[PDB]
């Protein structure tokens, strides 16, 4: 049926240029109008504008007027958002959105996040998180691993390959100056740890990077 | 294009055909699958099967064939013996066509039927005939001597008495009479004869002329068309066999250059270009008057000049009003030499092999050149739907073309001053010739020598003319249409609705025909008529109860264009409008389709002219009603100008429609305003761009 | 620009519950307001149209009511796929201002945090950082409010948070704090601090760096 397919993810630094394709399938391309919309990391759904495509004609929200383009390929039953001279505030997830019956957004593209960074491709440092000793809350203990200054997203954490699932905690990735950092706690049997070993595995693929952090007691 | 063709009887004597479907090989059977869901097993009985095709070895050899039933007659090449067992000495590539027929009372229903099994023995070694060495009968190869479904058979004695009888295939195009004449169906080359009950499942209801192999006129027969046999990049409406396989060749402008110097390859002059948009049907809708009021049913409107999708008009854009020779500053006397990005596009359904088109770029009547492209030039082929250059690439520049690889097209100081007037530029693509496409030994596709002249002529002699055009593509069709003046012409009766619909491949929903996402029902569209075709209609209209011109029969000669909407809303499901109507109450079955907007008051539309285009003409259409009062609707339109009309609706649903203009992009909104008191309905509100204006 | 003004931020319920969620529309906008779904990652998608309209394909359960300026969507029954955020929309006039949305969570008992705290490894002090890290896990409800003191000083600058999602076994929810300094200003100080704090509860973990 119908479907606005987005093109992929986006590592941008700032002040380099951006174009986001959204082609539409299923339905007369021209017949319906184009919305944009963007969604910040922490804020609500945000119209950009839409693209007649019958007119061609962009029109603006009032907060993206200046470096926002929207573009069309009738031809390709695409539409294209550009956004020049990028800023850490254009980090978001870009929507297509089809103008459709009674001006609702009926159709939504799968999105399209944009990651403004200064950074280009940077392994994780893996550091260990002992409490050392005196420390079991309820027969239990509990370790983690700092992943810290990375980019980009994303990085998996594993404790022992897997075979630690049940009380693990991986925290949602933070950027913090143009660099990811997360940190992952496993919880295990104070009788298991140190005696047998555990062992944080991050993974990092846009840097084919993998580190395996033993987590060992701190030396006091 | 492997196996035999089954030719599945009825009655003992393979008269009654109940079913043609394609076997794989020897085995003689179907796919029971596609047939089950065409068949009724209760009317399933069948006494006599015939069997067609051909057979082509794969080595040269004495063959014999046989079948495992002694009742089972067969002949190879209308030579050989006819008999239950055949020794065929067969070579390499040689084809050798084989009929194979069976005549059994109490064989049972189609599902039931242990359908014999055939065989061939070549140096002792007998086995089922593989499909890679059966195939089915060249169609397209009407042999007299040779009937795809003769009128007798191996079995029963050529009576005296039975000669006068009416034969099965009277034209021999391999669907019976019987067939053409009630209606029949093919899918997946099972052809039956057709049961209402096969539309809702989606097949298509075909019918075609009896005494004609080619109802429609072209290089196809009726069954190489309702089969889809013919070359696949034909347009599969053309599977109708009241569907023409059509060419339309035309080109379009998207930038003219004017210079001051002839010569292509210099670099020195004054040179002023413009992008241009084009539209191939504006010089259709250009001639169209639009009264606010209908009568009689007649809810479409009237060209005072039907052009086809040929004849292309060009509208120059982003001028601001700077006249062309301030660029130029050619004086009176002088001329000025045109360039021109073009793109040339096939609205037909055939394509155009070899396509060599003929183009007058017309000014104000004055034919500036003639356009005599070749095909080496613009593609080779041009393929039904697509254009030259493709679709995504740069237009094709006329100066790299061999006319005007050295000199360009020159132009009057005084026809500069027309496109000033804003006088527009036509291509009027006169003649285009070009081949067709045959099939030849592996399925492969053979143009030369097929030419498409006398396959255009005679197409049109028989034919209506339909176009639809929607903003991002215009399709034109030939339908064959009845001269119902004709007493021996047996083309079937299309209505204007029922030709609609094959020619487009429209779907339906609730009875209603949709081009895509698109409703293309009289009602959401602005239909346009020549006056003799509007003269047809308007007549027939007056004989039904159920005035609708979907209804009125077709006639040869008759032109039709549906112009689809820019912006429509039925108040159901659809409303691609820009702009929200104020004040729409949709609670209803009221509608002339389901709901209707019941006006209270005013409801009012505000459009921005980003969503519109600049300097058009517009025509704003509606169907209103009011049962228990008279009440006047107020329609108020600001535009570039602003008027003000008082509609009286009747009980039942009547057309409205008023013409509007845009100017520059910097204009302010449009706005369209209806005022009702309570008992007003609106339904289907359209806006349809109809012709640009000077700027 | 008409404003849409949703009820609740977060909404807490239980699989099996009727839920409802108001929208106030700043002025007229007759029957077009939309309703929508949005699990997290992925695109929106459009439950009710035109105030009541059920869109193509969505369960029965939705529903939508309203007209003028006050407009209800409504979960018969709450099923576990249906935990995510609704957004109103008024798709009558731009700019289709959404509301701020509301999110879907389960309902449970109060759960104070399991909070654990973690030195430098001496890994990161060899590369010249100093990151705290504070692990508040298994908590209820979302909102806990977590503060670094360093020497009795509550420290707001290198502070990261990081909330997980609700844990769909126990509904829980673990957050991670990270107070980063440099290594030279991490051993200026002795005593490293956070603090989860809750309605009645508040949990203080420490070290000293003078005790290792
Ligand atoms: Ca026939
Ligand atoms: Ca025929
Ligand atoms: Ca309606
Ligand atoms: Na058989």
């Amino acid at each position: 049926q119908i479907q606005l397919v987005q093109s992929g993810p986006e590592l941008k630094k700032p002040g380099e240029t951006v174009k986001i394709s959204c082609k539409a399938s299923g339905y007369t391309f021209t017949n319906y109008g184009m919305n944009w919309v963007k969604q910040a990391p922490g804020k609500d759904l945000k119209w950009m504008g839409w693209m007649s495509t019958y007119t061609g004609e962009p029109t603006y929200a009032d907060d993206f007027k200046g470096r926002f383009a929207f573009s069309l390929e009738t031809s390709a039953s695409t539409a294209y958002l550009q956004i020049n001279n990028l800023k850490n505030e254009d980090m978001a997830t870009y929507f297509c959105a089809r103008r459709g019956n009674y001006l609702s957004f009926d159709y939504w593209g799968q999105g399209t996040t944009l990651t403004v960074s200064s950074a280009s491709t940077t392994p994780p440092s893996v550091y260990p998180l002992a409490p050392g000793s005196a420390a079991q809350t309820n027969s239990m203990v509990t370790l983690g691993c700092l992943v810290k200054g990375y980019f980009p997203e994303p990085v998996t954490v594993t404790w022992n390959s897997g075979s630690l699932s049940s009380g693990v905690h991986t925290f949602p990735a933070v950027l913090q100056s143009d660099l990811y950092t997360l940190s992952s706690s496993v919880t295990v049997p104070s009788s298991t740890w140190p005696s047998e070993t555990v062992t944080c595995n991050v993974a990092h693929p846009a840097s084919s990077t993998k580190v395996d952090k033993k987590i060992v007691p701190r030396d006091c | 294009n492997n196996g035999l063709m089954g030719y599945y009887f009825t009655d003992e004597h393979f008269k009654d055909l109940k079913l043609m479907a394609p076997i794989k090989d020897g085995n003689l059977k179907f796919e029971e699958k596609k047939v089950d869901k065409l068949l009724d097993k209760d009317k399933s009985d069948v006494k006599s099967i015939r069997w067609t095709g051909r057979i082509i070895p794969s080595k040269d050899g004495e063959y014999t064939l046989s079948t495992d039933r002694d009742d089972v007659l067969m002949q190879v090449n209308t030579e050989s013996t006819i008999s239950n067992t055949l020794k065929v000495n067969m070579k390499k590539g040689k084809e050798y066509k084989v009929r194979i027929e069976l005549q059994d009372k109490n064989l049972g229903s189609i599902d039931n039927l242990s359908s014999p099994n055939l065989y061939w023995e070549l140096d002792g070694m007998k086995k089922i005939i593989p499909e890679e060495n059966l195939f089915l009968r060249d169609y397209s190869n009407i042999e007299k001597d040779d009937p795809f479904i003769p009128n007798n058979n191996f079995f029963d004695p050529k009576l005296m008495s039975d000669w006068e009888d009416e034969d099965l295939d009277t034209d021999n195009d391999n669907i019976p009479d019987s067939y053409e004449r009630n209606g029949y169906t093919i899918k997946d080359l099972i052809a039956v004869k057709w049961e209402d009950s096969f539309a809702e499942q989606g097949y298509k209801k075909y019918v075609s002329n009896y005494l004609e192999s080619n109802t429609a006129g072209d290089p196809y027969t009726d069954y190489e068309k309702a089969s889809g046999s013919f070359d696949k990049a034909i347009k599969t409406e053309a599977r109708d066999p009241l569907v023409a396989a059509y060419p339309i060749v035309g080109v379009g402008m998207e930038k003219l250059i004017i210079s001051t110097n002839e010569h292509a390859s210099t670099d020195q002059g004054k040179t002023v270009s413009r992008a241009t948009t084009n539209s191939k049907t504006e010089s259709n809708t250009a001639g169209v008057s639009v009264n606010v009021g209908y009568q009689n049913g007649f809810t479409a409107n009237v060209t005072t000049n039907y052009s086809h999708t040929t004849d292309n008009s060009t509208a120059v854009q982003d001028s601001n009003g700077e006249s062309w020779n301030t660029g130029l500053s050619i004086n009176k006397g002088e001329s000025a030499y045109i360039n021109a990005n073009v793109r040339y596009y096939n609205t037909g359904t055939a394509p155009m092999y070899k396509v060599t088109p003929t183009t007058n770029l017309v000014l104000d009547g004055d034919t500036l050149s003639t356009i005599k492209a070749q095909e080496n030039q613009i593609g080779n082929n041009l393929s039904p739907g697509d254009t030259y250059p493709k679709k995504g690439l740069s237009p094709l520049a006329l100066n790299t073309m061999d006319q005007f690889s050295s000199r360009l097209i020159p132009i009057n100081y005084d026809q500069l001053k027309k496109l000033d007037a804003g006088k527009q530029i036509k291509l009027e693509t006169t003649q285009v010739s070009g081949n067709f496409g045959t099939k030849n030994s592996s399925g492969q596709i053979v143009t030369e020598g097929n030419s498409w002249s006398d396959y255009i002529s005679q197409i049109d002699s028989i034919s209506a003319s339909i176009i639809l055009d929607t903003e991002n593509e215009s399709y034109e069709r030939r339908v064959t249409a009845k001269n119902l003046q004709d007493p021996e012409d047996k083309t079937p009766e299309l209505t204007i609705g029922e030709a609609i619909e094959k020619a487009f491949g429209a779907t339906k929903k609730d009875g209603l025909l949709y081009f895509n996402d698109i409703p293309i029902d009289e009602s959401c569209v602005e239909l346009i008529f020549d006056d003799n075709t509007a003269n047809k209609i308007k007549d027939s209209l007056k004989t039904l109860s159920d005035k609708k011109i979907y209804n009125v029969k077709l006639e040869r000669g008759m032109n039709i264009l549906i112009k689809t909407p820019t912006y429509f809303t039925n108040f159901d499901d659809y409303n691609n409008y820009p702009s929200t109507w104020s004040n729409v109450n949709t609670t209803n079955q009221d509608g002339l389709q389901g709901s209707a907007n019941k006006l209270n008051g005013e409801t009012k539309i505000k459009i921005p002219m980003s969503e519109l285009k600049p300097y058009k003409r517009y025509v704003f259409s509606g169907y209103s009603k009011d049962p228990l009062t008279s009440n006047s609707i107020i329609v108020k339109i600001k535009a570039k100008e602003e008027k003000t009309d008082y509609l009286v609706p009747e009980q039942g649903y009547t057309k409205f429609s008023y013409e509007f203009e845009t100017t520059e992009k910097d204009s302010s909104n449009i706005e369209i305003t209806l005022i009702g008191s309570g008992t007003t309905y609106l339904d289907n509100l359209s806006i349809t761009e109809l012709n640009s204006t000077p700027e | 620009d008409i404003v849409m003004t949703q009820s609740h931020k977060f909404m807490s319920t239980s699989v099996g519950d009727r839920v409802s969620i108001t929208c106030k529309a700043s002025q007229d906008v007759s029957t077009a307001v939309g309703w929508y779904q949005q699990k997290p990652g992925q695109s929106p998608k459009l439950l009710i149209y035109s105030a009541s309209y059920r869109y193509t394909g969505v369960p029965d359960r939705f529903t939508g009511s309203g007209s003028g300026t006050d407009f209800t969507f409504t979960i018969s029954s709450v099923q576990a796929e249906d935990l995510a955020v609704y957004y109103c929309q008024q798709h009558y006039s731009p700019p289709f201002t959404f509301g701020s949305g509301t999110e879907l969570e389960i309902k449970r008992a109060d759960a104070a945090p399991t909070v654990s705290i973690f030195p430098p490894s001496s890994e990161q002090l060899t590369s010249g950082g100093a990151s705290v890290v504070c692990f508040l896990n298994n908590f209820y409800p979302k909102d806990i409010n977590v503060k670094w003191k360093i020497d009795g000083s509550e420290r707001q600058n290198g502070v990261l948070n990081s909330w997980t999602d609700q844990d769909s076994k126990d509904s829980t929810y673990s957050m991670s704090s990270t107070l980063t300094l440099t290594k030279d200003e991490y051993e200026r100080h002795n005593s490293y601090t956070c603090e989860a704090t809750q309605g009645t509860t508040s949990i203080v973990k420490s070290f000293n760096r003078n005790e290792c």
